[PDB]
């Protein structure tokens, strides 16, 4: 039943400014304290603001006071957070928050999130290199594919189309001095199996509409 | 500057009581994230609509450490005294 | 302003062993504590309010109890879906503050990491770039040390590396380390190593290529 999904995120600039929604559905929106929380990447969580259910009060955590402003619509069931004056520090994944009460945490209902990069890189789709397996790479050879020079985040990869998930590791993107990301992601399977059955990672980057599958050959 | 009270956490430590000096007195509990403004009112009975409560202690507050009492005049009549949804009926008479 | 603090950072326990988390306040916070779950890559969960009363569909293995300055939360019997980090935040004062976690990961005994080395690909060299890729899999525990070298030259500022979430099925860890030079400066050097120092390996691990053999 109780459903919030954000959106709003996305890269802006330093100094420019951005508005967050979240869609509350599943109980009586107007009734309940709602609140921001975000969390940097690898970060813990970290609380950004309040609003009461019926919009007259509100308080903002110290680092983002005079530059948010949180609102709600209690018609559309929507929260809000207005960012004005974005820092690179600010980068963060945003929740949106459901108060059990009228103001109040403890936060009950969480939303997934949306990703708030603040950047001056360009969007750009990744290169997709092929890991090829070798003797370099006893009865287990690994082999991947590298996800090169891409943003903003996120990127998702799959192996056959979703159907090679055993073995799989996906590791988490490394920024460069560049400002674009890098990942790679692995498999390891049977040696023997190199000589019969196809391995093509699947790399997909919303942001830039890229789409990619990199056949991986020894 | 203060946030208001969540409404849904307050308990009387003393109930509505006459002040003697003609005003209606009262001691509220507040379980809740502290400090903040106690949202306070009064209704004479079938007029929902009207606050009647004249607050002598203009801005009652829950501190970090205290608060919690609310000095107010009411109508003659029957009355509902609110602090958020807590409430007790008060009979004031002329 | 209130500050929460979490102990230890981490905690390793075996699955079935008894997980205690503590959180400390540095001004009273009377019973106004909550406690969170975080899975990787999920919204948090609440588990605990009012410093020991459990959330709904929360089972009864999380206990919690604590007022003042001074809050345990304790996993009964961990459950591999128990494993995750578990926030503190106090909201008796405005602003309410989470403390910073605490990871709680599985224990398991000391395992070596099966090293692998990529060559740059011949579609990367073309564009003027070439990336070496260094493979540490299904290790434990996380510190692993990987050390870069050119033809027998230790390599600085040049790499990245990055590790994986524990596994959910034999509780390892893996690492990725990437060696970043340029097409021209790759071509001027034949060896390409990774060493790799663990816990679990007698003596550093040394896997190498020969450019072009
Ligand atoms: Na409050
Ligand atoms: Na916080």
């Amino acid at each position: 039943q109780v459903q919030l999904v954000e959106s709003g995120g996305g890269v802006v600039q330093p100094g420019r400014s951005l508005r967050l929604s979240c869609a509350a559905s599943g109980f009586t929106f107007s009734n309940y304290g709602m609140h921001w929380v975000r969390q940097a990447p690898g970060k813990g969580l970290d609380w950004v603001a309040v609003i009461s259910y019926d919009a007259i009060s509100k308080s903002y955590a110290d680092s983002v006071e005079g530059r948010f402003t949180i609102s709600r619509d209690n018609s559309k069931n929507t929260l809000y957070l207005q960012m004005n004056s974005l820092r690179a520090e600010d980068s963060a994944v945003y929740y949106c928050a459901k108060s059990p009460t009228a103001i109040d945490p403890p936060f009950d209902y969480w939303g997934q999130g949306t990703l708030v990069t603040v950047s001056s890189a360009s969007t750009k789709g990744p290169s997709v290199f092929p890991l090829a397996p070798s003797s370099k790479s006893g009865g287990t050879a690994a082999l991947g594919c590298l996800v090169k020079d891409y943003f903003p985040e996120p990127v998702t990869v799959s192996w056959n189309s979703g159907a090679l998930t055993s073995g799989v590791h996906t590791f988490p993107a490394v920024l460069q001095s560049s400002g674009l990301y890098s990942l790679s992601s692995v498999v390891t399977v049977p040696s023997s199996s190199l000589g019969t059955q196809t391995y093509i990672c699947n790399v997909n980057h919303k942001p830039s509409n890229t789409k990619v599958d990199k056949r991986v050959e020894p | 500057t203060y946030t208001m009270c969540d409404k849904t956490k307050f308990t009387w430590k003393r109930a509505p009581t006459d002040s003697g000096h003609d005003t209606v007195v009262m001691e509220v509990t507040f379980s809740g994230t502290k400090p903040c403004r106690i949202p306070v009112r009064a209704v004479a009975h079938g007029s929902p609509d009207v606050n009647v409560a004249m607050l002598i202690t203009p801005n009652p507050t829950i501190e970090n450490n205290g608060g919690g009492f609310i000095e107010m005049q009411l109508p003659p009549g029957d009355n509902i005294i609110y602090v958020g949804e807590l409430s007790h009926q008060w009979f004031q008479k002329g | 302003e209130i500050v929460m603090t979490q102990s230890p950072a981490t905690l390793s326990v075996s699955p079935g062993e008894r997980a205690t988390l503590s959180c400390w306040a540095s001004q009273s916070v009377s019973s106004n504590l909550a406690w969170y779950q975080q899975k990787p890559g999920q919204a948090p969960r609440l588990l605990i309010y009012g410093a020991s009363t459990r959330a709904t569909g929360i089972p009864a293995r999380f206990s919690a109890s604590g007022s003042g300055t001074e809050f345990t939360l304790t996993i009964s019997s961990l459950q591999s879906e128990d494993f995750a980090v578990y926030y503190c935040q106090q909201y008796n004062n405005w602003p309410p503050r989470f403390g910073q976690g605490t990871k709680v990961e599985i224990k398991r005994t000391v395992a070596a990491p099966s090293v692998f080395i990529f060559p740059p690909s011949d579609e990367q060299l073309k564009s003027g770039t070439a990336s070496v890729v260094c493979l540490l899999n299904n290790f434990y525990p996380r510190e692993a040390k990987v050390q870069w070298k050119v033809d027998n030259a230790l390599q600085s500022g040049n790499s990245q590396e990055s590790v994986t979430e524990q596994d959910s099925k034999d509780s390892t860890y893996s690492l990725s380390s990437t060696l970043t030079l340029s097409k021209a400066d790759y071509e001027k050097h034949k060896v390409y190593a990774c060493e790799v120092t663990h816990q679990g390996l007698s003596s550093p691990v040394t896997k190498s290529f020969n450019r072009g053999e």
